[PDB]
RNA sequence: UGCAUGGCCGUUGGUGGUGCGUGGGUUGACCUGUCCGUUGAUUCAGCUAACGAGCGAGAUUAUCGCCAAUUAUUUACUUUGCCGAAGUCCUUCGGUUAAAGUUCUAAUUGGGACUCCCUGCGUAGCAGGUGGAAGAGGGUAGCAAUAACAGGUCCGUGA
């Protein structure tokens, strides 16, 4: 009682373009599946829409990989783009080792208001 | 005020689709997924609240939705069939089946003076029959129906409002009068629009799939208010009597004071990986004493105020 | 003459297998694609000098089991009513183009079960359980890849 992967490749791209349809209920997501997408038999579709409904309760959690839904693609690009206020870079003392110390007179650039050792 | 746990009771072993109450008190009905629908007798004494009456067998699959005479006489019922079902309260016994509707049938109801069955489905239209059973009007839309409702009174010469909500979005009201011309015509929600309610009084009407229950306005139309529910609601149903309206989430009942403005309340009662039970409909009683809801297991539970 | 052959069939083996396009590895036969869990299964999952299309498996077809729509008073029955025979106050038989039907009977269109649900174990899935007509490919069959056996048949044929 494996899915198949005609069946899997289907209800994969099912939840591409229809996650605003479907929910966490087998006998919606039945009956959806049959209008979305013709398909010749009854069995396949209560195949189809068994793993529908097992990835949507996948899907109430972390994102499941190799799937991509529309609302995700939007709400990361939100989650992407903003970037917190200040550098964070500055210390702005910093920290630095001894040795780290005497590379920074080689290169000659010593006295540059930036803590030492400890 | 929030209101204890008063009683459970079972006797149906699938889900529980959907729920209805007849007039004054004792009998209410609940539309059943196991396909058998049920009435009850309300005793309200101690331990059991309810036993069961009758069971309506007949259709060949869920029950989707059940509405109720004036008298509780001559009940009506609808399943994914394609076909509804008339039957005598007292004797049970099918009095006559309605055939016309192609796919499955979502959503009825009656007017309040037992005049129209108006009942809907995934064909994408509202079917008007004669309470004789023959089909008067055929109204159109763009995408599935879940749910109808009703304007209460309207003393027979007022037009009786037909609110409805859609698989797609949309939030269509309709008069009737003779022809039935619409009012007004929305995009009431983001995505999918599961449940539809009036307000008593029916200046308003009730919708909402985005986690957002939204008040509209009966003439013409566009917002009062908007609330945003916690998690996504299946049924929505505004009190008689008090200013109340309610919500079944997944994590309660959000029980909002509609003046005030906010959620009061939120009424789950105690029970890995698993969902546990949703409650996927709402039926406040005619007197606004009582709240019952139909859960996902297969059980009904009451509080009262 | 089946050791000259066509077709057809059994078998290796109905097991899970087979091999193309472009790319890479090798002087080359050739390899890679076609490799740590899961499945009856090269079944899926994921690793990854390979990526992408196949065929077989699966799907599909046939039937058995459960449903309710659609028809049937001269090809199936049932209920009630009539007229008989016995019993002899209400029970059982036989008959009836005579009124209503469909539980049995007959057969078409659809519905139905998906690991969906809950709990354990390990994402793929697995074990148990509730309900259910039916629960793990629902049962049983049918069809069945490439590559060959000097297996069989010139006593099937106007091969």
């Amino acid at each position: 009682r494996i899915r198949t992967k005609t069946t899997k490749r289907a209800a994969r791209l099912v939840i591409e373009r229809f996650y605003g349809q479907l929910s966490f209920d087998f006998q919606d997501n039945k009956r959806v599946c049959d209008a979305v997408a013709d398909i010749p038999s009854k069995r396949m579709r209560n195949k189809i829409a068994g793993y529908v409904t097992h990835l949507m309760r996948r899907l109430e959690r972390g994102p499941v990989r190799g799937i991509s839904f529309k609302l995700q693609e939007q709400e990361r690009e939100k989650r992407d783009n903003w970037m917190p206020t200040t550098s964070k870079l500055n210390v702005p003392k910093i920290l630095v080792d001894p040795e780290t110390k005497e590379m920074l007179a080689a290169i000659g650039l010593g006295e540059m208001e930036g803590v030492e050792v400890f | 005020a929030h209101f204890a746990p008063r009683a459970t009771f079972v006797g149906h072993n699938a889900a529980i689709e959907s729920i209805e109450i007849d007039n004054e008190h004792n009998y209410l009905v609940s539309a059943s997924r196991d396909k058998s629908a049920l009435v009850w007798k309300l005793n309200r004494t101690q331990e059991q609240w309810a036993t069961p009456f009758t069971r309506l067998i007949g259709h060949n699959h869920f029950v989707s939705d059940v509405s109720l005479s004036r008298d509780a006489s001559h009940l009506l019922t609808s399943s994914w069939d394609s076909t509804l079902r008339l039957w005598d309260l007292s004797t049970r016994t099918t009095k006559k089946l309605f055939l016309g509707h192609k796919k499955d049938v979502l959503g009825v109801t009656f007017s309040p003076c037992n005049r129209r069955i108006i009942s809907v489905g995934r064909d994408n239209q509202v079917k008007i029959w004669n309470i004789l059973g023959e089909n008067k009007a055929e109204l159109q839309c763009s995408s599935w129906v879940t749910s109808v409702a009703c304007a209460p009174m309207a003393d027979e010469t007022s037009p009786l409002v037909i609110a409805v909500g859609c698989w797609d979005g949309k939030v269509y009201i309709w008069s009737i009068e003779k022809e039935a011309k619409l009012i007004k015509e929305f995009k009431a929600h983001d995505g999918r629009c599961t449940s539809v309610d009036f307000t008593p009084d029916g200046k308003w009407v009730i919708t909402g799939s985005d986690r957002k229950v939204v008040m509209w306005l009966t003439e013409n139309g566009a917002k009062t208010i908007s609330f945003t529910a916690p998690s996504p609601v299946h049924a929505v149903a505004a009190c008689p009597t008090q200013a109340w309206i309610c919500a079944a989430t997944y994590e309660g009942i959000a029980v909002w004071d509609i003046g005030a403005k906010q959620q009061i309340d939120l009424v789950q009662p105690n029970f890995n990986a698993g969902r546990t039970p949703d409650c996927t409909c709402l039926a406040w009683a005619a007197d606004g004493s009582v709240l019952y809801s139909g859960y996902n297991d297969g059980s009904i539970r009451a509080w009262e105020v």
